[PDB]
DNA sequence: AAGCCAATTGGCCCGGCTGGCTGATATCAC
DNA sequence: GTGATATCAGCCAGATCGTGCGCCGGGCCAATTGGCTT
């Protein structure tokens, strides 16, 4: 369809979003603006797992700096 | 396999130990044979939760024969070959009761008139003829030696004086295909019709008029039907509902002739004619593995005479000792506003 | 349904607070030149040692003495046990003889 | 039929109406439980076929408005008659229809179709009544687009009526369109939906028929459990020897005359051949029509530039044979992209231009030779794709579809295009 | 050379090259173990001899290592036995081994030849102790001390053999009775013994999911709860603010509302510059302003 | 509920309902600023036990069959660490519908 | 065009939460935007 | 924190350094949970000095239970002072007595240890398994003198 | 007897430091000289072998990355929350087969470094030192290499790796395709009323789908003084 | 008689048992 | 705020003797050998 919202809060801030959940449940009840997602947990758990494996992954910023996230 | 480990246990310890002050009582460990009973009745896949919709269902969920389990083989390794309808099937698996999923072909019925071998072949019942006439000598064939004969076919018109009349009767031959024959080569005839069709599969009327697909989807959806709170039998039906209800064991059943003493909605005690009395229990709103509701009714009453066999009190879904998984309805087949539109 | 829960706790505590109490760095040096800064409450015993969980090593502060500690009990040898079962004398002849026989 | 494939002698002449007997039903039951089995199965081959076109073509969105490429393909109309009168062919919905045109087509000094036009069937039927059989129409085959496709070689958006936006995911929409009828292809050599998996795979046919290389004469010989057939070519290079079963029919007599690409037996042709002997624009033709018969063979319409789609995909790399001094090892295949700024950098401040050939792949194997490790690793294949990966130290930029999903931002179609946003 | 994989197979051929010793070779050895240690230590001691003599000090001292080595070769079997005897119930084989090895090179450490008893029994007594410390100390993923797990295993076979003996099930006081426990105890031990369940078994006949896919997890954030807590929140300051500013303030630091540190009267009286009582009083009268049938609807509902 | 705290027989429920009074003890646990400061507003005190009562299910009604309770102490065959169980049932009449 | 039948078929429904999502949903996948099939272009949403 | 950022995924060979770089301490025991007060034990694969603790704001003692003691190591236990998620982030690691291969770049065909030290799959799978010497120096110049 | 008569002029050594130290000392731009050389002048199957193994060597050629990778001396730890050890009730723990596997290697390295530093026959070392490597093999890939380990109910465990792959990894299962909220499902009737637009749901799914807004909503209205209200007033089904 | 150019076949991988001794902890008390 | 005493946990040792775990299809690579080639 070319619908790039639905799919981006049917992947992030219904499901794996977890600080995004109580903040769009938190707007939907103080009828306000839903906030912006951020990144799903999964993929947190799947850059551990491959680090696990002795693989170096990381996430490059415009310039070539790691992000760490968090 | 667990006397084998018992075994195993029962010889090293007779060999390690001393001797003189040793009793059979003493080296006889059970452990392992009471685990791997235990270990087969729960977590195995041929031990299965019992299906208890109603009579029917439990009935066919016996009589089942299944091609897959420890030992057996797998449901995404089996092939095309394996789920076909063999020619050797006739009379000993039904071709129309199999599921819908992926299983088609891998689990089956057993036909109305099958029966297993000592050996665990099935064997099915044919009737000899002799120089062209059906004597009343009733022979168990097995799957070799029906390739060995020729088999007639269950509805052959004949002059009465058992023989056969139109000379020109169609037969099964050595590989299953059929083919005209004279009236001197047969040599078995069908018992009857409708002996390839299992027990669920001979309750469909007028299933000769109904494609294959459409009676397997039958018989796969009357195993689902819930029993209501008021029976009623088939208006039109087959022969085989009242045979079906007595023999799955939900309909209560007199032991011994005699004349009902006493009645109840909970109990019926009857005096049997050799002088002692024996009372039967009913179910009253039990629970079903599936959920639904188990109540009996009472047929008989209190002045009644019963004959051995008798029944006394209906089943879940049983209605006067006969099969009846639904109801009556006046029906007009038309398209009305759309309402039963596609399939509604 | 089946419930499980992990041996662990939450808190509805907001975390922004408005003040943090003050806390103190203490800085330690590794033998290979690394060096690091530990937080403590200003209400706090100073531990005079640590481990540097970043080069797994022992690690003094950068003013702190240097201590000294023995081993509370020495791992026994087979020299230990040999003394406490053989006599002295016995150990010298075996070894006499021993010398004796290498020597033919 | 029987319980093996092959027809009882003896039919059933009773309808349903007037009853069957117990043998008759009997027999029935064989193809009744056959074609049941069959259902069971083509759900899940149908889903792995459709799950690989859309790991395929992923990537494949328009991202321009017109590239300005005057090239197209050569697209007949209006197959000549018996009658010698011009008639309409038959699969123009699905050749013609909803494309545009490279160029004006002009008759006696009349402009009767001009260029980039929807071309429905109102240009159709007054072309054919001008009397043209041929057009030059704009196909995604023959976009020079620097980035990705344009809207005006891809045509008319079918699902909406007018040209397709600059967002579209037009890949995605190809694959699922062709996969979408993989249930109802019912399943010597493959007739359903295998044939369409071995088309796809760029696989060797089951009856693989020899195509004649040069043309000239044709010689056979015979010998015990085997039989050869030498092609001699005019021009009088070295003979061409074809060896074969004894069961293959023979399409060929001795010393007959061959063309270029002829047939030298009845079966099925295989790709790589007849791309190796025609170039790229017959094995294109060639893969059109084989796909579009199967889907035919059982009444389903599907339009042509879906299969091109995938057909483009499979055919983006090339293989260098000599080796030149472009850096790039022999037998490695490369982007056609690459190998040729690659030569264009060499031919300045250079001396030898590598050389390559065209190579044409399967959907899996391209599928997995893509830039991204992230796409390739949650396709198949998971532990060699991210034990290459590492070793090569190859870094992911987050341009396809796939990977802007696994990571949880707007994809880059649709309405998360920055032009939009 | 020829790794199979079955690594116990390949322990078994390498260790079966060496050959086994007699009474007499094994008094030698470790005579020739005694004389090299001592030789070593005297060497070891400041005083030094000649050249020469040092020389055979350091080859006798290689003959004790050779020695102690062969020993230890030759009892890989023995230890291989014991090992074999006690395998199952938690550990492989060949941990079960490597732990009867280190029990085997103790006693060789702590043997004495003087008794002139066979080598064989001793080396048994220790690679058997070795075995079991190791096995009660590495074969649970939530360890047990030794005491309780040979409290579990008692009770374990004072249960079996009432089974055997009895043929029925043995009910709590009759095991507390014969172990000399309360039924309480035994409760006890039965629990602890137990061995934990995996979240990668499969449970449907499919295989769609895993036993650890319908664990619910009774530890996250219900949106909801957070989001009535902050609306709470707001409302409490909301009602605290209609008070006086100074009631408010010294509720809000009586309870820590604004830092979470609770604080005692006298700080709040020195921070008021009134007397302890006199805070003590404050409180109570906002206490009881907001809780009074005027006040109290608004904040009824979040109790 | 009826005397040891288990739903009479006879008795209706809808969903939220109460089946089996539960009381499960949770020790010495530290409460919220606003949670303590609303305690000491209503004055109520905390008994430490919080409930795990067995309530329906959502979207289940039906009247009440039978209660079957068993009793560790009685001599029932409990597995162990379990002192008592308890079996609540439910039925309802559905008719026909759409 | 949901190849849905009414012998026990089953669906799903989903929401739309963001203004994005609803614009979406409304503008670009509403019912009656949707005559056309896009394998060949013919009507699927026609009397059947 | 914001997926607008993110420009790139690479992926790389870890070494040592890296490894040690991403641990917060070294595990060097392996009991998980204390069988009586189901506490981590310390040292452990569970150990709340190497992960993080088991409650907000708490650490193992108990001497610092409230948020306003964020972010301070407590010098009893040496655990800090935060949220529990933190569990979910804090790697640990392992110091190996000796040396140990990965198995995705020896038995992956094509091995790529094989390729690159020219070794056949029997050879390196014989040398690694303790099952045959290997030469790694000689002095040709020595011994040809 | 090589190494007692000619002990010097050549150093040997077993398992895999020897192939750390023949990674250390390696020269790689002279293996890839060779390897061109022998392509560009050999030719048959020796062509497509050098061709083959100049692609693995070419890579550490110019990349960032080094051979000694592919020896590890210390190996990592997931954090402890993906790998939980949850207890159900009644006080069975359920754990994730990970723990398993790191104790292994655990106790294998301890039990190690107990033998190198307390002195024991090199065969007990070498053992050792094998089993604590196919217990590294074991925990990053399981039966890719020998038999499986298997754990109670004789089913192989689950490694690191098999996490990562199949129909049931992270990448197909958990990131491609998840689970969502305000998602509601059931049978569908037919409605021709309907317009083409329109549909039809059952008020107990339209309530429990919509169930923050119509609390807001009735907020809104003065039906409830605040959100705790409206909840409750909504689960009780009234009428408004 | 040594080396190399092919075919052939086999295999592998991937997709649907007491005992003693000592210090630390706790649990009841002052 | 301490203070006595019981359990709570970890470590060590015994001598006779005892010596070997308990389905299909498709793609690719490597070992073997026939047949050249010198
Ligand atoms: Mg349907
Ligand atoms: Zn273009
Ligand atoms: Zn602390």
């Amino acid at each position: 369809y070319g619908a790039a919202y639905a799919l981006q809060e049917l992947l992030t801030i219904k499901s794996d979003d977890v600080t995004g959940r109580v903040k769009v449940y938190e707007a939907i009840v103080k009828g306000e603006n839903i906030p912006e997602p951020g990144i799903p947990e999964s993929f947190k758990v799947l850059i551990k797992e491959m680090q696990s494996l002795c693989l170096n992954v990381e996430v490059l910023s415009s310039d070539g700096m790691s992000i760490e996230m968090r | 396999t667990g006397l084998a480990r018992m075994e195993r246990v029962v010889r090293e310890r007779m060999t390690t130990q001393d001797v003189e002050a040793i009793t059979p009582q003493t080296l006889i460990n059970i452990r392992p044979v009471v685990a791997s009973i235990k270990e087969f009745f729960g977590t195995s896949q041929l031990s299965q939760f019992m299906d208890q919709n109603n009579p029917l269902s439990g009935l066919t969920h016996k009589r089942r024969l299944s091609a897959l389990g420890p030992g057996g083989l797998s449901r995404e390794r089996a092939g095309f070959e394996v789920r076909d309808v063999h020619p050797s099937h006739y009379g000993r698996m039904c071709p129309i009761e199999t599921p819908e999923g992926p299983n088609i072909g891998l689990i089956g019925s057993l036909a109305s008139y099958g029966r297993v071998n000592a050996f665990g072949f099935i064997e099915t019942p044919y009737r000899k003829v002799v120089d062209g006439q059906v004597t009343d000598e009733v022979d168990y064939v097995t799957a070799d030696e029906e390739d060995r004969f020729v088999i007639a076919q269950a509805n052959a018109a004949l002059d009465e004086e058992l023989r056969f009349s139109e000379n020109r009767v169609l037969v099964r031959k050595r590989g299953g295909e059929v083919d005209y024959v004279e009236p001197s080569d047969v040599d078995y005839m069908d018992v009857s019709p409708r002996q390839m069709v299992s027990v669920a599969t001979a309750m469909i009327p007028f299933l000769e008029h109904d494609d294959a697909n459409r009676a397997l989807m039958g018989a796969n959806m009357m195993r689902q039907a819930v029993p209501l709170i008021k029976s009623e039998a088939p208006l039109v039906g087959t022969g085989m509902e009242y045979r079906c209800a007595t023999d799955a064991g939900d309909v209560l059943k007199a032991e011994k002739d005699g004349v009902v003493q006493e009645l109840s909605a909970d109990y019926i005690t009857v005096a049997n004619d050799d002088g002692t009395y024996i009372t039967y229990r009913l179910h009253k709103f039990s629970r079903s593995n599936q959920g639904t509701s188990v109540n009996q009714k009472v047929v008989v009453d209190e002045g009644d005479r019963v004959i051995e066999g008798q029944v006394l009190a209906d089943g879940p879904a049983t209605e006067d000792g006969e099969m009846a998984l639904g109801k009556n309805l006046l029906v007009a087949f038309m398209p009305w506003e759309g309402h039963n539109y596609e399939d509604a | 349904a089946l419930r499980g829960t992990r041996l662990v706790v939450t808190s509805y505590e907001t975390d922004r607070g408005i003040d943090l109490a003050p806390r103190q760095a203490v800085e330690y040096a590794c033998e290979k030149g690394h060096r690091f800064e530990m937080p403590f409450s200003v209400e706090a015993e100073i531990p005079p040692e640590w481990e540097c969980k970043v080069c797994g090593i022992q690690a003094l502060l950068v003013d702190g003495d240097g201590p000294e500690e023995k081993k509370g009990k020495p791992a026994r040898t087979h020299w230990d046990m040999l003394m406490e079962r053989r006599t002295r004398e016995e150990l010298e002849e075996v070894l006499a003889e021993r010398l004796a026989v290498l020597r033919s | 039929s029987n319980a093996k494939n092959e027809t009882i002698p003896r039919p059933i002449k009773a309808s349903f109406r007037e009853g069957l007997t117990v043998l008759e039903y009997f027999i029935s039951t064989h193809g009744a439980r056959k074609g049941l089995a069959d259902t069971a199965l083509r759900t899940a081959d149908s889903g792995y076929l459709t799950r690989r076109l859309v790991d395929v073509s992923q990537d494949v969105i328009i991202r321009e408005e017109d590239c300005g490429t005057e090239r197209g393909l050569k697209l007949r109309i209006a197959e000549r008659g018996a009658d010698g009168v011009l008639r309409k062919t038959d699969d123009v919905e699905t050749s013609v229809y909803a494309r545009m045109l490279a160029e004006d087509v002009v008759v006696d000094g009349k402009v009767i179709a001009p260029a980039n036009v929807d071309l429905g069937d109102v240009l159709i039927d007054a072309l054919v009544g001008a009397g043209v059989e041929e057009v030059k129409t704009r196909s995604v085959l023959t976009c020079e687009s620097a980035v990705g496709t344009c809207a005006f070689c891809y045509g008319r958006s079918l699902a909406t009526g007018k040209l397709v936006d600059i967002g579209e995911a037009v890949g995605i929409i190809a694959a699922q369109s062709i996969g979408e009828p993989g249930t109802q292809l019912t399943m010597d050599i493959t007739q359903g939906l295998p044939r369409v998996v071995e088309l796809f795979e760029a696989r060797q046919p089951k009856g693989v028929a020899p195509i004649s290389e040069a043309a000239g004469r044709v010689r056979i010989e015979e010998t015990e459990k085997t039989k050869k057939i030498v092609v001699t070519p005019d021009d009088g290079t070295d003979e061409t020897a074809f060896p074969i079963s004894k069961r293959a029919r023979l399409l060929v007599g001795e010393g007959d005359h061959v063309e270029v690409g002829q047939k030298l037996t009845v079966g099925a042709t295989n790709p790589h051949d007849v791309l190796r002997i025609l170039g790229q624009r017959a094995v294109q033709v060639h893969l059109v029509a084989e796909v579009q018969k199967v889907y035919n063979s059982q009444g389903v319409s599907i339009h042509d530039k879906h299969i091109e789609i995938i057909i483009r995909q499979m055919l983006r790399r090339v293989t260098i044979i000599e080796s030149g001094d472009a850096e790039l090892l022999p037998g490695e295949l490369v982007e056609r992209s690459k190998f040729e700024t690659e030569n264009r950098r060499v031919v300045t401040e250079g001396g030898h231009p590598a050389s390559g050939r065209p190579q044409l792949m399967g959907i899996t194997k391209a599928s997995l030779a893509t830039e991204s490790w992230l796409s390739a690793a949650s396709f198949q294949e998971t532990t060699r794709v991210l034990t290459d990966a590492a070793i090569n130290a190859k870094s992911d930029s987050l341009i396809g579809l796939k990977e802007n999903v696994i990571i949880g931002k707007l994809i880059p179609a649709g309405t998360g295009l920055s032009r939009y946003r | 050379a020829g790794a199979t994989a079955d690594p116990v197979k390949d322990y078994l051929k390498q260790i079966g090259k060496v050959p086994l010793l007699n009474a007499e070779q094994e008094v030698e050895l470790a005579k020739r173990i005694e004389a090299g240690l001592f030789a070593e230590d005297k060497l070891a001691n400041s005083d030094k001899l000649a050249p020469k003599l040092k020389r055979e000090l350091e080859i006798i001292a290689e003959d004790g290592r050779r020695a102690k080595n062969h020993l230890l070769e030759a009892n890989l079997r023995l230890v291989v036995s014991l090992a074999k005897r006690y395998t199952g119930r938690g550990m492989l084989f060949l941990d079960l081994i490597q732990e009867g090895n280190l029990g085997l090179i103790r006693a060789v450490e702590k043997f004495d030849y003087t008794k002139g008893y066979k080598f064989s029994t001793y080396a048994t007594w220790w690679i058997r102790q070795a075995i079991t410390r190791a096995m009660a100390d590495q074969a649970r993923t939530i360890r047990i001390p030794v005491h309780m797990v040979e409290v579990i295993n008692k009770l374990a076979r004072v249960q079996r053999q009432m089974l055997q003996d009895l043929g029925r099930e043995p009910t709590p006081e009759e095991l507390a009775k014969e172990l000399d426990m309360t039924p309480e105890k035994v409760i006890e031990v039965q629990k602890y013994g137990r061995e934990p369940i995996s979240l990668h078994t499969p449970l449907g006949e499919d295989g769609d999911s895993e036993f650890g896919d319908l664990i619910e997890d009774s530890e996250a954030v219900v949106p909801a709860d957070a989001v009535s807590f902050t609306l709470l929140q707001e409302q409490l300051h909301s009602v605290l603010d209609t008070l006086s500013e100074r009631e408010a303030g010294v509720v809000s630091m009586r309870f820590g509302l604004t830092d979470g540190q609770p604080k005692t009267l006298d700080e709040i009286g020195k921070v008021y510059g009134v007397t302890r009582e006199r805070i003590r009083q404050i409180e109570s009268k906002t206490m009881s302003k907001l809780r009074h049938p005027s006040r109290s609807q608004v904040l009824r509902d979040y109790l | 509920l009826d005397e040891r705290g288990i739903i009479r027989i006879g008795a209706e429920v809808v969903a939220g309902d109460i089946l089996v009074g539960k009381v499960t003890p949770k020790g010495e646990t530290e409460l919220t600023p606003e949670e303590r400061l609303l305690r000491a507003i209503f004055g109520e005190k905390a008994r430490e036990v919080r409930d795990t009562s067995l309530k329906v299910p959502h979207g289940e009604i039906g009247k009440i069959i039978g209660v079957r309770v068993f009793d560790r102490e009685e001599g029932d065959e409990l597995p162990p660490g379990v002192n008592q169980l308890v079996r609540v049932y439910v039925a309802q009449k559905r008719k026909i519908t759409d | 065009a949901f190849n849905a039948d009414f012998d026990g078929d089953q669906m799903a429904v989903h929401l739309p939460l963001s203004a994005e999502a609803q614009a979406e949903a409304r503008i670009l996948m509403l019912s009656s935007n949707n005559i056309l099939k896009p394998a060949d272009g013919r009507p699927v949403t026609m009397p059947t | 924190d914001d997926v607008n950022f993110f420009d790139e995924l690479r992926i790389g060979l870890a070494t040592a350094d890296d490894i040690r770089q991403w641990s917060h301490g070294e595990v060097k025991k392996p009991e998980t949970i204390n069988y009586r007060t189901l506490k981590p034990e310390k040292d452990g694969l569970f150990c709340e000095k190497i992960f993080g603790p088991t409650r907000d704001w708490e650490c193992y003692c108990g001497k610092y239970k409230r948020v306003r003691f964020k972010g301070i190591i407590c010098e009893r236990c040496g655990v800090e002072v935060t949220r529990a998620k933190v569990r979910r982030e804090r790697m640990g690691h392992i110091e190996l007595a000796a040396p140990v291969t990965h198995i995705w770049y020896f038995k992956g065909v094509p091995s790529r240890l094989g390729y690159l030290l020219d070794l056949a799959p029997k050879d390196l799978e014989k040398v690694i398994y303790f099952a045959a010497y290997m030469i790694t120096y000689v002095d040709d110049e020595r011994r040809t003198r | 007897e090589l190494r007692d008569r000619f002990g010097t002029y050549f150093d040997g050594s077993m398992g895999a430091a020897a192939l750390q130290k023949r990674l250390e000392s390696f020269d790689l731009e002279e293996e890839a000289e060779r390897l061109r050389e022998i392509i560009r002048t050999g030719k048959g199957q020796k062509k497509t072998r050098a061709l083959k193994r100049l692609k693995v060597v070419s890579a550490f050629l110019q990349t960032a990355n080094s051979p000694k990778g592919m020896v590890l001396d210390c190996v990592p730890v997931i954090p402890p929350d993906l790998r939980p050890m949850v207890q159900l009730d009644g006080g069975r723990f359920a754990t994730s087969d990970l723990n398993d596997l790191y104790r292994r290697v655990i106790n294998r390295n301890n039990r190690l470094k107990r033998l190198l530093d307390l002195g024991a026959p090199e065969i007990i070392v070498n053992n050792e030192k094998r089993m604590l490597q196919e217990a590294v093999d074991a925990l990053f890939d399981n039966g890719r290499r020998g038999r499986p380990v298997t754990g109670p109910g004789n089913r192989p465990l689950k490694s690191l790796s098999d996490m990562l792959k199949g129909k049931q990894g992270r990448f197909r299962q958990n990131l491609l395709g998840k689970r969502v909220d305000y998602s509601a499902r059931s049978v569908i009737v037919v409605g021709p009323q309907l317009k083409l637009h329109q549909c039809g749901l059952p008020k107990a799914m339209a309530l429990e789908l919509f169930k923050p807004f119509v609390m807001k909503r009735l907020v809104d209205l003065n039906h409830a003084q605040n959100i705790k209200s409206a909840k409750r007033m909504v689960e009780r089904g009234r009428t408004v």
